[PDB]
RNA sequence: CUACCACAUCCAAGGAAGGGCAGGCUUACCCAAUCCUAAUUCAGGGAGGUAGUGACAAUAAAUAACGAUACAGGGCCCAUUCGGGUCUUGUAAUUGGAAUGAGUACAAUGUAAAUACCUUAACGAGGAACAAUUGGAGGGCAAGUCUGGUGCCAG
């Protein structure tokens, strides 16, 4: 299949980690924090073999390089960490610290999680050039700075929503 | 300067394919190129489209993540057929290396 | 697999123990007698939560399972493996969904 | 069917109110940190014990 | 309207043009020249690198080195440079093949004054003000906050606050330019340069515009300016 | 209203072409509007109405943009007889 | 095409005739692109495209957010149990302004015709609306029924 699953899918603490990671960051089941697990589970395991090489050595120095660049790319990993065993370090929580429906709420915005999920579904928020409507995007540390309102949305600068408009008619209609 | 490309521009669908990979820069261009030099398109017929997008945008939604390639650390073609001591032609004598050097 | 190779078993209802039973969904009252097409020899078959022993009557062709049972039950009879799962080709708890309908 | 409930049928409002109850459990189990003061009052508001000795042992 | 362009992660703080269809923006406080393809929206970074501890270690094997804030104004020298102004009197020449800048120069307009003895104080004793000046420590420099180029040749100018206008003529090799002097006819805080050209192809007369102003354009942010007469410089070369 | 630009063009002596690709920029509208484009090259460039052809309409994700690709002759009395069969019914 | 040898079919019974595939234990729209071809910018070609027939298996969203009042005083955790902890929680309480698509449903692109098709328009959310489930556990209730008992109990 796609994305794999645990040995055991019930445990004491696996209970509650689908308990914690989706009440705080909005997730919607086990699918997609199991589904990020399973790429860093890729990463780290790349991670290994990697590092289980010694220095000056071919192939720990290029992709060594690369692997580090391209998270900073993607801002998981922050700039002054260009250590080829910070990528061990890090965890499944900083990937959901920088997923969008997050980001949404933690640049501003939204007020909540479940407020920033209703936002980004609804077609509502852009990211610079283009409006998008998934709640994980993976949104990178230089595209970051230009999370807002698209300008075709009533929270931007368009006209209000449907409602609003009817509402204001609905009392049009009553002058 | 490596001519990158926009922020919005990237995106392809508003979610499920991926940001932008290089490959598909690399693609996307030589494709319009054909376009804007030959003047004509191409079509979208299914021989070619069962895999030239369905297995690309499955591997696209597993390696390409965020803009950036990372499946391509757990593949395992080896990588010193196309370096050895940069290059080939490298040791019969010592001289091959004295004027290298030199 | 408990006779052959398989973990069903198509089989001919022949009677209905404990329709005489005093009480309701009892152990004794929701035993089925049934004999195996391949064999021909007669097994019990337990039938669960009496509404459907109210829609098995004779000649269904019903299909049967094994019981499962993880510990004994209050006046629940040992040795019985059976349980009917489908009558006439379609899920005995869809018929007591009422789901779908016995075809005859 | 039996009748279930409006909760069941979406599974993100579910995991919120999941998580906010288990929340308040987690109060009620430890006593969590919430904020300072932003205000003006001392102490606390739910009495003070004195054979309590909330700490844990440090045996050899 | 016609087309957006994104990217950048601080305010976009001057855009330059050309006959070409390309423009170069760059933001602030992320040190960013930002070179654009506006019918292929197509970016191109230049990042800066001025390495504090090296570049003292180099001046010291062979200069108060003020690490760059924000890159203010800029425009371009030809198609292939341009030339950038930042918050340290750094005027970096910036090659379009090398992402490192080809030239770097250093304070152009020297370093701010002094804050005077007794206003710092807060106290009686003169000597503890003079400990209370710190020395280099606190030495500021004064920041590009005008940098304009003629097209296609080999001068620009530079300005600030400090009353002058510098020009700079550039090499025939397009990789260094030496100061030829200050134009110091108006005092203030210019705020934007424009040149005039006019005559023949080589006897050209020159007429050069500078807008003086009290104090910054996007906000007041001023101190101990002196002279501060509003209005426009006007400089006249010859030949 | 919209705006055009012609991009690479480039003029075709022995079959009497010129062809240039277009990049259109709708506000917001809804769409190329392709009768407005002709009309707009029409008095933009000496189009001679009817000469005009503008097949290759590729429009990006997320609207307001549209690649455009078009082919225009003169004379147009033998235009209409070195055009295929597909696009004189326009 | 001719006799020869088999095998069918048609009759007024005198002769004219005659040449298995798909299926199990679909033979429809279409000469634009591409090449070949009658003569062949004109046309032709089972050269090529789209439709049902096909989940032999997998996949991304939505299936509500956001408040304002009024009400009450208990809720929750541990442990066999006496008990021990801990804290603004629970509203079948009213109620408000949002935002959106599921869908309806002009017209404009698209592509040869099309198909999908990017889209526009105008609407479209107050809950019995645009009303999803499946599985597991624990109970309680009758002037109800049955069995065994050492009243009024046990099952």
């Amino acid at each position: 299949k796609t994305y794999s699953t645990p040995k055991r899918p019930y445990e004491s603490s696996r209970l509650d980690a689908e308990l914690k990671l989706a009440g705080e960051f909005g997730l919607k089941n086990k699918k997609e924090i199991y589904r990020i697990s399973f790429q860093l589970s890729k990463i780290r395991r790349a991670a290994r073999d990697l590092l289980t090489r010694d220095e000056k050595d071919p192939k720990r120095l290029f992709e060594g390089n690369a692997l580090i660049r391209r998270l900073v790319r993607v801002g998981v990993l922050s700039e002054d960490k260009k250590k080829l065993d910070y990528v061990l370090a890090l965890k499944v929580e900083d990937f959901l610290e920088r997923r969008l429906q997050t980001q949404v709420y933690k640049l501003g915005l939204a007020k909540s999680v479940h407020h920033a999920r209703v936002l980004i579904t609804q077609r509502h928020i852009a990211v610079g050039k283009q409006i998008v409507n998934i709640p994980s995007f993976m949104v990178r540390l230089d595209s970051e700075k230009h999370i807002d309102f698209a300008p075709t949305s009533p929270f931007g600068g368009a006209r209000p929503g449907r409602v609003a408009r009817r509402n204001a008619a609905r009392k049009a209609e009553a002058s | 300067p490596d001519w990158s490309a926009s922020i919005g521009a990237d995106i392809v669908n508003h979610g499920r394919g991926g940001i932008k990979s290089l490959r598909d820069t690399e693609k996307e261009r030589r494709v319009t190129s054909f376009e804007e030099d030959n003047f004509t398109r191409l079509n979208i017929t299914n021989k070619a489209e069962k895999r030239k997008q369905k297995q690309r945008e499955r591997n696209a939604r597993m390696n390409v993540i965020g803009g950036e390639d990372f499946g391509i650390f757990s593949s395992k073609r080896k990588l010193e057929d196309s370096t050895s001591r940069r290059g080939a032609k490298k040791t019969r004598s010592a001289w091959d290396r004295a004027q290298r050097r030199l | 697999s408990p006779f052959g190779g398989s973990s069903h078993a198509k089989g001919i209802v022949l009677e209905k123990l404990g329709i005489e039973s005093k009480q309701p969904n009892s152990a004794i009252r929701k035993c089925v007698r049934v004999q195996l097409i391949k064999n021909g020899k007669k097994v019990t078959a337990f039938v669960p939560n009496d509404g459907c022993l109210n829609f098995v009557d004779e000649n269904d062709e019903v299909l049967l399972a094994g019981f499962g049972r993880k510990g004994k039950a209050k006046g629940d009879i040992p040795g019985v493996r059976f349980k009917v799962v489908k009558v006439s080709g379609v899920s005995l708890l869809a018929l007591w969904k009422e789901k779908k309908e016995k075809p005859r | 069917t039996p009748k279930r409930n409006k909760d069941n049928r979406n599974s993100r409002v579910k995991k919120r109110k999941k998580y906010q109850k288990a929340q308040k459990k987690l109060k009620s189990v430890r006593a969590v940190y919430s904020g300072g003061q932003s205000g003006v009052y001392e102490g606390e508001k739910t009495g003070i014990k004195k054979g309590l000795t909330r700490s844990v042992k440090f045996k050899n | 309207q016609l087309e957006i362009l994104y990217g950048h992660h601080d305010i976009v703080e001057d855009i330059s043009a050309l006959a070409m269809e390309r423009c170069v923006t760059v933001g602030a406080r992320d040190r960013t020249a930002m070179l654009w393809k506006i019918p292929d929206e197509t970016r191109l970074t230049f990042r800066g690198g001025d390495e504090p501890q090296k570049l003292l270690r180099r001046w010291m094997k062979e200069p108060l080195f003020f690490c760059e804030g924000s890159i203010d104004v800029v425009s371009m020298v030809d198609d292939f440079h341009f030339i950038t102004g930042s918050d340290n009197g750094n005027i970096c020449l910036w090659s379009l093949a090398k992402k490192k800048p080809i030239f770097t120069e250093r304070i152009a307009h020297g370093i701010l004054p002094e804050p005077s003895f007794n206003d710092i104080s807060g106290e009686t004793d003169e000597e503890l003000r003079k400990r209370q000046l710190q020395g280099k420590k606190l030495l500021q420099p004064f920041w590009i906050t005008s940098l304009y180029a003629i097209p296609y040749s080999n001068v620009f100018i530079s300005g600030s606050w400090s009353g002058s206008l510098k020009v700079w003529k550039i090499s025939d090799n397009l990789r260094s330019f030496e100061l030829l002097g200050e134009l110091s006819g108006a005092k203030g805080v210019v705020t934007k340069i424009q040149v005039v050209e006019s005559g023949k192809h080589g006897k050209e007369k020159f007429r050069i515009l500078a807008s003086i102003a009290k104090e910054h354009r996007l906000g007041r942010w001023i101190a101990n300016v002196s002279g501060a007469r509003n209005g426009i410089y006007s400089a006249v070369i010859d030949q | 209203a919209v705006t055009i630009r012609t991009r690479k063009v480039i003029s075709n002596p022995l079959l009497a072409r010129k062809q240039f690709v277009v990049d259109v920029l709708h506000p917001n509208r809804a769409n190329v509007s392709k009768d407005e484009l002709r009309e707009k090259l029409a008095e933009v460039y000496k189009a001679e109405k009817d000469a005009v052809s503008v097949f290759g309409f590729r429009t990006q994700f997320g609207g307001g943009k549209s690649v455009g690709f078009g082919l225009v002759y003169n004379s147009v009395a033998e235009a209409k007889k070195f055009e295929p069969t597909y696009r004189l019914v326009r």
